[PDB]
DNA sequence: TGCGAAATTCCATGACA
DNA sequence: ATTGTCATGGAATTTCGCA
DNA sequence: TGCGAAATTCCATGACA
DNA sequence: ATTGTCATGGAATTTCGCA
């Protein structure tokens, strides 16, 4: 107010204003003559109200809500008020875009055998085929051995179904799975228990999580795809020739079909590979035994050049999973409370829940 | 000579009838020859339909050079000879009541009778539900001859369901008793 | 057959059979003994046979068609075999994905005066509001000044009276929109001869091509939902206001507001700019041409690594825009006729018309 | 002082009743001090609330300084004042019965009416969809004082709709004799 | 001990809602 | 309490056939 | 003729279905 | 017969205030 105003007007120099500069009285306003004109030098008492009269005019930014200040007004240190209410702001905050990359993707190890984890999904709804409209999508991670079934709805009993037909060849340590409503019912958490499975999630609406079979299910929906080139789409009796298709399909980059990497040995399918003919089982296991444990695997790519990477205490904010039309895409800020992994975190909402979420489903809170 | 393989042949074989269980009265069996991997499928009749409907899933993993049989009306049918040849799949029939396989197969057959026997006891009706377990157990079972269970020598790993112990299999005084009121 | 390789067997060099390698007869078969093993030399003449049998096992390309081959058997440049049956495989052409990216953008010129071409583009369905569920959104391509209106549909007959209402201002040179019905109809052309508007059409399927407009539908329902927090989506009453509030903004890489660049001075608004106040509106607007033909003005990026540009006579496939489940997602190949500029050519289609497309929504067919 | 500037004010008035058209019967006229430019807006009567809606449209693109008005009931009442208010503008009133703007204004209210007239004869209840036609009319007519149209002086470039006619606007015998059979 | 061509490997691109 | 993937087809690089 | 801090400019990021 | 755009907020760079 006018305390500090006042000193300066008979000459007394304040830190903050430079004295190279003829600061006066005039309309019963204070005032100053910079290069780009006459300025108007609002009380420090009156300066919060007009960087938010200005800001709420569009809910700009620092620079847009700047130019408009400027144009009537000079203080010092202007765009620290600015930052300031920008980063009080439940409108802006909720509803303005990220401009930060997340850091570089993980490439997790491979699962060293087959059986050590499954990755589940489904995919559809699809056409109609013999009363059928999903298919529940099972990929050994290690292997990348695939089993495919048809199921009228993507239920939990449609999945335990399917999986005690599957599990009939062997129990996998672990099954991955995104958390569609069939997963992380209580009755599948139950129908894992009772065989020693233990249920691992990905981060939620982040299926880049499932990604080994999100992948596969690209091949499967692909090749039906050329199957069904000018006729009717009648998938169901297409799906076990299509598993039977993808299994023995080679992977250029590893050189093996998934078949080979689970068994170690091509069966009567066309083009079987004829190569240990003369080795025994035995010696074909210990070629097999090698071969799983020297296969290529990729590595984290550069991060982008304004990438974030998450810390214990920082406010970030969850994105609105399904938002209303007109409605904020970002959640309240949030903090976080433990990184998992660079990639991901632990953070407790405003409620506040735990919950466990990709870096991708985030952004650092601005100006702090 | 080359070394036996996995695919290399496939015994398959009917069981039943059984008492009813989710409407289904056979077990169609196979049994891998060099592994002694087990495949257990319900069926509800001993037919061709039954066979190559089952098989197809089957071979929908795995495609065997050879298929052994007896000589049983579903395995001789013209039918069951077209799918097979479509599938580049070669037959073979044991001679008429000459039965034969090998050592290791006939074990395996005889493991899978008296298993199913000493479950369908207290609950013959509820073995559909059982089949999983049952070949989940039949696949972990230590081999005298080899020193492997049939899982091992299929996968070239330990399973996480070791069946460790190499259970009794003979029916205990309580169940010759209670399976001789069901028939008797 | 069996003329090319009987020459052969009894030690006669034949062209593209290295002559280092044993070659003979075995179960009435040609063979050889390569590095890897025991490779069957198949006759010429059955070796397309092979290639589809391969091909077709699951519609694999080059290398994982070829690893299932080479399980069995060896001839001479067995690659080229391979790829003259994926240059014809309908079901994989039109199925696959491209894996070369587009040319980089052009940044077409700025309209030199207001008035010399708008954009407009619908928005909507949004929530009901007085009756109201679209939003007419009209972009003057020189200045960013726009124009909003609520309207029951995104119909013609709608656009032609707030068009109406709109001209009232001024009448335009160009109209450029996307192909919507409400702007392709035979209703809308007459009503732009009427009145001397030439209509201008993107390319189908490709919003960028209307980007002046999409990026200030973008600012249009930031603000609305920032204004809406809290309260249910009454934005009817509110387009008013944020057509003053967006028209009066800054662009920070201008320096400009889009009234600014309009009229050359602001109207009776929050923190209008007072700089021009001794000019005369003479000066004013010479000042002002000024400011309009110095604007910041964009350039095309640098190519990415592996782009591909257009070229007269190319087989060229189109994006399907709207794909049904499990159905290819690329036309049958057509040429192209014309490069118009290096991001937009017109093809013939197989029927065949002549269509105009962006590069986007193209692929080079693969194999030539 | 300072050189006059769009914006700085605005005139406006009312224009009726007209015949009826498409349920509107009055024209809101507002006009741009320095530029001349016009816009026009149909109103159902000459109240406040028609006013403030109308206006309302105008204010979302461009709000002056000061609005000069004679002492109309839509003009004075407390509301208009009140929204005059609210939006920062100042209410400026000419002296009851002696109506004042400028020289610019006067001529360019002269020609509103006078181009009104010539068009509501021979289509009286069509004038609803004239009205952006008038206005373009109007705003790229060439100003005897100013070397210059509205249109230039508002943004600074000639329009693509010059009105090179310096039209008659004068009513030809046969248009006098038949706005006589309309009322006698 | 080096050439031209073929084979193989590299890797950006895009798609799994 | 968790985490991208991998077929594809031009281009780049390596290996082959020969000398 | 050069320092520390403030101002301004740069520009990757993402979103307009 | 056509064609991306531009608000945003940290970081990089330039300019200011002073000497
Ligand atoms: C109702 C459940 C629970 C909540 O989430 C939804 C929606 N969802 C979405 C996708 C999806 O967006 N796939 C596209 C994709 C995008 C990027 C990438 F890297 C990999 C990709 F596969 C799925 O795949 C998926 O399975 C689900 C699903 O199951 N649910
Ligand atoms: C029925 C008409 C005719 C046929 O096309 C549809 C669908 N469409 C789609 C988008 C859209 O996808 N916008 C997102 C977007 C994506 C990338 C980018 F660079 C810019 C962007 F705005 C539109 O904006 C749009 O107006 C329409 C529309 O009008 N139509
Ligand atoms: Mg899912
Ligand atoms: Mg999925
Ligand atoms: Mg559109
Ligand atoms: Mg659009
Ligand atoms: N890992
Ligand atoms: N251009
Ligand atoms: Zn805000
Ligand atoms: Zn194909």
């Amino acid at each position: 107010l006018d305390a500090e105003l006042d000193q300066l007007l008979q000459g007394h120099y304040i830190k903050g204003y430079p004295k190279q500069y003829t600061y006066f009285l005039e309309d019963g306003k204070v005032k100053v003559s910079r290069p780009e004109g006459v300025k108007i030098i609002p009380p420090q008492s009156d300066r919060q109200k007009i960087v938010l009269q200005a800001h709420n005019l569009a809910h700009t930014g620092r620079e847009a809500t700047l130019l408009k200040i400027a144009n009537l007004y000079w203080w010092p240190n202007m765009r620290k008020d600015v930052v300031k209410q920008l980063g009080r702001c439940q409108q802006c905050l909720i509803t303005n875009a990220s401009n930060k990359a997340s850091g570089p993707i993980l490439r997790p190890d491979r699962p060293q055998k087959p059986f050590d984890k499954f990755f589940i999904d489904y995919i559809g709804p699809l056409p109609p085929s013999q009363g059928y409209l999903y298919v529940l999508v099972v990929v050994d991670g290690m292997t990348g051995f695939t089993w495919l079934y048809p199921t009228k709805a993507p239920s939990t009993s449609a999945t335990v179904k399917s999986l005690n037909v599957l599990t009939s060849i062997a129990i996998p340590k672990v099954i991955h799975s995104d958390q569609g409503a069939a997963f992380t019912s209580s009755t599948f958490a139950e129908w894992a228990k009772e065989r020693g499975i233990h249920l691992e999630f990905s981060t939620p609406y982040h299926p880049q999580s499932s990604g080994k079979v999100e992948r596969k299910n690209s091949d499967i929906k692909r090749l039906l795809t050329k199957l069904l080139v000018g006729r009717p789409t009648k998938w169901y009796d297409l799906l076990p020739v299509v598993q039977l298709a993808l299994n023995n399909t080679y992977s250029p980059v590893l050189k093996y079909t998934p078949h080979q990497l689970l068994f170690g040995i091509d069966s009567n399918t066309p083009f079987a590979n004829q190569d240990t003919l003369d080795l025994t089982r035995e010696e074909e296991l210990s070629l097999l035994q090698e071969i799983r444990t020297s296969l290529y695997h990729p590595s984290t790519p550069p991060a982008s050049s304004r990438s974030w990477s998450p810390v214990v205490g920082q406010l970030v904010q969850e994105r609105v999973a399904r938002p209303a039309s007109l409605r904020p895409r970002w959640h309240k800020p949030s903090t976080v409370l433990k990184v998992l992994n660079p990639r991901t975190v632990v953070i407790l909402d405003h409620l506040g829940n735990n919950r466990t979420v990709s870096i991708d489903n985030l952004k650092p809170t601005s100006h702090q | 000579d080359r070394p036996q393989k996995p695919f290399d042949k496939f015994f398959i074989d009917y069981i039943g009838p059984l008492p009813p269980s989710q409407g289904y009265l056979y077990v169609l069996v196979v049994v891998d020859g060099m592994t002694g991997f087990t495949w257990l499928y319900p069926t509800k009749a001993p037919s061709t339909s039954a066979t190559v409907k089952s098989l197809n899933v089957l071979t929908s993993i795995a495609i065997p050079k050879v298929i052994h049989s007896d000589q049983g009306a579903a395995f001789t049918s013209s039918t069951f000879a077209e799918w097979a040849k479509e599938r580049g799949i070669h037959l073979e029939f044991s001679t008429p009541y000459h039965p034969q396989s090998s050592g290791k197969v006939e074990r395996k057959n005889s493991d899978i009778k008296r298993l199913l026997t000493k479950l369908l006891v207290g609950r013959p009706t509820k073995w559909y539900d059982l089949l999983p377990v049952v070949q989940l157990a039949l696949n972990n079972t230590y081999s005298p001859v080899l020193k492997y269970t049939p899982h091992q020598l299929l996968f070239g790993i330990d399973s996480n369901t070791p069946f460790a112990n190499q259970d009794t299999l003979d029916l205990t005084r309580e169940e010759e008793l209670s399976l001789l009121q069901e028939i008797r």
